[PDB]
């Protein structure tokens, strides 16, 4: 955004400054560079705006968005839930062998050295807590809804 | 007879088609050889069954589809009641 | 016939303006405006919408008034600026759905096929979604009339878009509970979604007003459904439903057991981390 | 009219309550199973039968009774079980 | 360091269990076999 | 020798067949995890215990 | 992982340690006969021309591997005791002979007793091993310890196996090593950082 | 706050012990009891660090070897947490009142204060104490069932001090009965040097619930008049009576032929389908989350 407006050049000769400052809330924003080369400062000039915003209007957009209808009460695929998993486990071992691999090669070269090093070839070490929070939130999820089922269904 | 029935004796089945009991179980096996018609008979008891395997899993499996069948329906009438408020007491 | 609505956000905004400026008539105004879209691929879509001059005197109120010309000139220019953008249906303000709207569907049948009507909300407060739809369905049918239509809901949501997304999550600025993990799904289906069975148990405790008391007209096709539901109420705890349970237990949370084991271990390593850089600094710097 | 915990007859009482013979009551099911009026499984050397769904009839004023007193303490199991959920997962959201 | 005020005074773990089982209990049995035939 | 599996009765000679596929994929496969992560904590003598 | 490690017993030479390649021969087939089982010892040791031939000179080793692969029952622990005490003198396997035998008889033992389900406890005298009561004490140690899938009865002098799952043996093992890590790090973290 | 008290109160308990192994000698023990719980008195009240502490521990160190009460008043007494002790004072703080608790009976939370008394201790090497608690901690998991490998941190100065009780626990794993009488006269004098005999001489009843746990999983159908000649117990007539009672604590559960004479048992299989792995995982689940 920021809309603008006009600057006569006839002050611009006169090598007057126009709009004559009397409170300290036009220049809070900066303007850009690209659009100092063309004509701000020197034909038109910034404006600052906000937004009229309004219970009307907000809370009726907030809670019509994304909002959940029966997701969380179903069971997700229940014979594939338990397959996948293994689909990250099996992986996750030999990602762990490269957990067994990279500790291994410390108390060597500084390593802030290990930080430019490692950008061609994969890490253990985030790779490896990054399984973890998905191998939960899979399993706490699904496990808990398949016990709320039990007790309202019958 | 695999369609509708759950576990049927050898005497009976073999009764139904008017011939021997050996040559009810030779019908038995070239079928399921052919493996068009799965069946796990008997010659002891004579007790044969239909479509009967282990189901570790496709218990809690068909269980979870029958909340999905349970939660669709609940949902069918619950927006189905409030019109039908609304041709009785409108206005 | 038809699969869903997609509702836009603009058109859920641009009733709401239009209720403001004509909610200085104070008595009573209903906001009745034409619906403008298009549907693909079986999907009802809404884009764009404004709103006709309307009045209703409340007797005899089966005398309805649609200026067509304003009807006919403004989506002459919106299909000029505009030629994607066509009618899909209507709309009503729809409180609690008003009796001229039997036959303002069959007014303006003529311009679109499946005529569809939207019911919005103009005092937000509800545990759902409140933007309603019905569809337009006649029968020669059972009992009631020789001539017999009545509507019947559509399920209805409100779609989103790549453009407008950015508009919409910029006008919030309010609360947005994001970053799902362990607890996104615990408040938007787990709090939420059994107090959303709530409200579906209560709806048919509220048709069940009429034991030997309510409304005149009574069942024939309401209870098949009914029938149904204590029918195909789920298995009970008998059979290996027990046994099976505890089989995915003794299954689910082994991975469980598995994988905070490892958190530990993660986290125990970078102590060591952390205790290379308090021991190996203090000589160093002081 | 039997309730949703067995639902499960014996051909003997078929045989009682149609009078009509052991070796017709098989055919009798496959029939009824074939137009689907009724799904439900046979079994034959235990001699019972597991009907699961039954074709939905009509009701007056009485059976709304049951179905009105079946739901109701339905509704408090909504309750209750959630009154743990807001209860225990309190701080986990406000 | 390694103090412990005082106010009072693989090769080993598999064979062990197997100590255990045969402790007291036919260490060289080599030749009861060879008697377990004419009596047996 | 496994190419058939079932048992095999002495009093008359019944053959109960029986077959599953019961599981592997799921245990053994998450158990050397354990006996891997052991290791790694080994090394961390090699970093810490010796070290610090 | 030793009868993994001697795998090839092809380009393993004639070395210096091993002085006679029989004597690695004799190696390499007693950590056969524990570490595989028969969908592989009926196709790697018993098939190879390579060791079939070299302890073609040796009647002993010979006769006792087969005696398992031949269910030659009453003969093969006539051998065993010979191997056993051979393998008390020997240097290097002397740490570990009690352990060895044992693990041979509980292998020797379930090999039998999963062919059948109601084995009488009086067949296994005159065909197996004569001592009624020496099955009966051994038998009885096995089970107790926690091996040995059957269950045996003793007034009506039958034994009766079942089968279980591999879910609860598979499980056990488990439960041991989560709690031998969680020993390890929990061990180590009172140990650092104070 | 000169840390007057609590330099001091170091230099309370570091005399202490000296006023002790003088007083443990030729001396008596008890007025200064009287003297200490005016020292207690001042304590908490006062100064709140380290008068907690090592005031309870000296107060401690006779009064278990003495018979006076002083075991439920520590129970009430709400000094039983200084909350910080120095890591050494607070590591045997739980091994004297982990005694406690077992010499009165309290077995299963013992253990896991006898446990965290023996993995919160420093790195010497002449340990007596630790020679002690390496013996007890394992003495009441006899009294439980569960058995780790003792020698498993073995020295030369740790051996000579477990082959009498290494050879104890050699009995109770297995099902014998006069096994534990050729220990109990064998090494009944050393015993009592370590002040343990009270304790040892309860472990019949525990031997025999292994036992009975052994043959009922052993045996299938047994004769009651073959148990008791196994168990060399001399009678069958109260060879029914202990498996009355382990049907009572609930050791086997099926059922006997008592007018013929066999136990049988049936064959428990699949408790994988039964909820009690799970209590398996919620122990360790929860505590992996804490560290």
């Amino acid at each position: 955004i920021d809309a603008f407006r006009l600057i006569n050049a006839n002050m611009m000769v006169l090598g007057h400054e126009p709009r004559q400052t009397t409170s300290n809330l036009g220049h809070l924003n900066k303007p850009s560079i690209q659009a100092l080369i063309h004509g701000l400062n020197r034909h038109y000039y910034s404006i600052t705006i906000n937004y009229r915003k309004n219970e009307l209007e907000q809370k009726m957009l907030l809670n019509l968005h994304k909002k959940s209808w029966m997701e969380g009460l179903t069971l997700q695929d229940y014979s594939e839930h338990c397959k996948h998993n293994e689909s990250v486990v099996k992986e996750m071992l030999e990602l762990a062998k490269n957990y067994n691999k990279a500790v291994e090669e410390e108390d060597k070269m500084t390593p802030e050295q290990l930080a430019i090093k490692n950008v061609g070839k994969q890490d253990p070490k985030r790779h490896l807590e990054e399984h973890v929070d998905v191998l939960m939130t899979s399993n706490i999820v699904q496990c808990l809804a398949a016990m709320l089922d039990t007790v309202v269904f019958k | 007879m695999a369609k509708y029935y759950t576990r049927i004796t050898m005497k009976r089945m073999a009764q139904l088609l008017d011939l021997s009991v050996d040559e009810s179980e030779a019908f038995l096996s070239n079928l399921v050889v052919n493996k068009t018609i799965f069946a796990k008979v008997d010659r002891l008891a004579g007790i044969i069954n239909f479509q009967r395997p282990k189901d570790p899993n496709n218990l809690l499996n068909d269980w979870s589809q029958k909340l999905n069948s349970l939660m669709s329906l609940v949902n069918k009438t619950t927006h189905l009641i409030a019109k039908e408020e609304m041709i009785h007491n409108l206005q | 016939a038809v699969q869903k609505v997609v509702v836009h956000p603009l058109v859920l905004l641009s009733v709401v303006d239009h209720f403001n400026r004509i909610g200085k008539v104070g008595n009573q105004k209903r906001v009745v405006g034409v619906l403008l879209g298009s549907w693909q691929k079986k999907v009802l879509d809404v884009s764009n919408s404004f709103a006709v001059p309307f009045d209703e005197d409340d007797k005899d109120d089966s005398v309805w008034f649609l200026d067509h010309d304003y009807l006919e000139n403004m989506y002459g220019m919106f299909k000029k600026v505009n030629a994607r953008e066509r009618i899909v249906g209507w709309y009503h303000t729809g409180p609690k759905l008003h009796k001229n709207d039997i036959a303002i569907n069959e007014l303006m049948k003529r311009y679109c096929p499946n005529s569809v009507l939207v019911i919005i909300d103009v005092k937000p407060k509800d545990l759902g979604l409140p933007t309603e739809a019905y569809i337009s369905v006649e029968e020669v049918h059972d009992d009631g009339t020789p001539t017999s239509k009545t509507f019947e809901h559509v399920t209805s949501e409100i779609g989103a878009e790549e453009a407008e997304e950015v508009g919409v999550e910029h006008l919030l600025r309010d609360i947005k509970d994001t970053t799902v993990g362990t607890l996104s799904q615990r408040i938007t289906n787990q709090v939420h979604g059994l107090k959303g069975l709530n409200s579906k148990l209560l709806d048919i405790r509220s048709y069940l007003e009429k034991v030997a008391t309510g409304k005149l007209p009574i069942n024939h096709q309401i209870i098949y459904q009914l029938q149904d539901v204590f029918n195909l109420l789920p298995d009970v705890s008998l059979q290996e439903f027990v046994k099976a349970f505890y089989l995915k237990t003794n299954d689910q949370m082994v991975v469980v057991y598995l994988a905070s084991l490892i958190r530990s271990v993660v986290a125990l390593h970078n102590l060591i981390n952390n205790k290379i850089a308090n021991r190996d600094a203090e000589k160093k710097e002081g | 009219t039997r309730p949703a915990n067995h639902r499960q007859l014996t051909f003997e009482e078929i045989a009682k309550s149609a009078k009509i013979t052991v070796n017709e009551v098989e055919l009798l099911v496959m029939k009824a199973l074939s137009v689907g009026l009724v799904k439900g499984s046979i079994d034959e050397v235990d001699k019972r039968v597991h009907m699961t769904w039954v074709q939905p009839r009509v009701l007056d004023l009485q059976q709304i009774k049951g179905m009105k007193d079946r739901l109701e303490f339905w509704c408090t199991d909504v309750k209750s079980m959630e009154m743990l959920v807001e209860h225990q997962a309190h701080d986990i959201l406000t | 360091m390694s103090e412990k005020k005082q106010p009072v005074d693989e090769d080993n773990w598999d064979d062990d269990n197997v100590e255990d089982d045969f402790s007291n209990q036919l260490r060289a049995e080599l030749e009861k076999h060879g008697y377990k035939m004419e009596t047996s | 020798d496994k190419k058939f599996h079932g048992i095999l009765d002495q009093g008359e000679g019944v053959l109960i067949i029986f077959d599953e596929p019961p599981v592997d994929k799921t245990y053994e496969a998450a158990l050397e995890t354990i006996q891997n992560m052991s290791k790694v904590v080994d090394s961390l003598y090699n970093k810490a215990k010796k070290l610090t | 992982q030793a009868a993994e490690l001697f795998l090839d017993t092809v380009s393993t030479f004639t070395s210096y340690e091993l002085m006679d390649y029989k004597t690695f021969v004799t190696y390499t087939v007693y950590v056969s006969m524990i570490a595989l089982e028969r969908p592989d010892l009926r196709e790697k040791v018993i098939k190879g021309a390579e060791i079939l031939e070299v302890l073609h000179s040796l009647p002993a080793v010979r006769q006792y591997l087969f005696s398992l692969y031949e269910c030659r029952y009453s003969v093969f622990f006539q051998s065993l005791a010979v191997v056993e005490q051979e393998m008390k003198k020997d240097w290097l396997f002397a740490p570990h002979y009690r352990y060895y035998v044992r693990e041979m008889r509980i292998h020797a033992y379930s090999q039998l007793l999963e062919s059948y389900r109601s084995l009488t406890l009086g067949y296994m005298a005159e065909a197996f091993g004569v001592g009624v009561e020496f099955i009966d004490q051994e038998l009885s140690r096995f089970i107790a310890a926690g091996r040995l899938h059957c269950k045996i009865d003793k007034v009506n002098e039958i034994v009766e196996t079942n089968r279980p799952d591999s879910k609860n043996w598979q499980y056990q093992e488990t439960i041991k090593k989560g709690d031998l890590l969680l020993n390890r790090v929990q061990k180590l973290s009172r140990v650092i950082n104070m | 706050s000169t840390q007057n008290r609590r330099a001091l109160d170091l230099v309370a308990a570091k005399c202490y012990y000296y006023h002790a192994r003088v007083y443990e000698f030729l001396d008596k023990l008890d007025v200064v009891r009287s003297f200490l719980h005016a020292r207690l008195r001042t304590a908490t009240l006062r100064h709140d660090a380290d008068g907690q502490a090592t005031l309870l521990n000296l107060l401690l160190r006779n009064y278990l070897h003495y018979s006076l009460y002083d075991q439920a008043e520590k129970l009430v007494s709400k000094s039983v947490f200084p909350e910080q002790a120095n890591n050494n004072e607070w590591a045997r703080y739980l091994y004297y009142t982990g005694r406690i608790k077992a010499i009165q009976l309290e077995y299963s939370e013992a253990r896991r204060t006898m446990t965290n008394a023996l993995r919160k201790a420093p790195q010497h090497t002449a340990v007596g104490f630790k020679q002690t608690v390496h013996k007890l901690l394992i003495v009441v998991e006899l009294l439980l069932g569960e058995i780790p490998d003792r020698l498993q941190f073995r020295q030369p100065s740790l051996k000579r001090s477990l082959m009498p009780y290494f050879l104890l626990t050699q009995a109770v794993r297995t099902g014998n009965l006069a096994k534990f009488n050729q220990v109990l006269d064998q090494f009944g004098e050393k015993f009592q040097a370590d002040g343990t005999y009270t304790l040892i001489i309860r472990l019949r009843h525990n031997v025999i619930k292994t036992g009975v746990r052994m043959i009922s999983l052993s045996y299938s159908r047994i004769s009651l008049a073959d148990i008791a000649q196994k168990l060399q117990l001399d009678s069958p007539e109260d060879a029914e009576f202990i498996v009355a009672k382990a049907i009572r604590d609930g050791v086997i559960e099926a059922s006997i032929n008592h007018e013929k004479g066999y136990v049988q048992s049936k064959e428990m299989i699949d408790i994988y389908s039964t909820r009690e792995p799970q209590l398996a995982f919620h122990q360790r689940i929860s505590f992996c989350l804490d560290i």
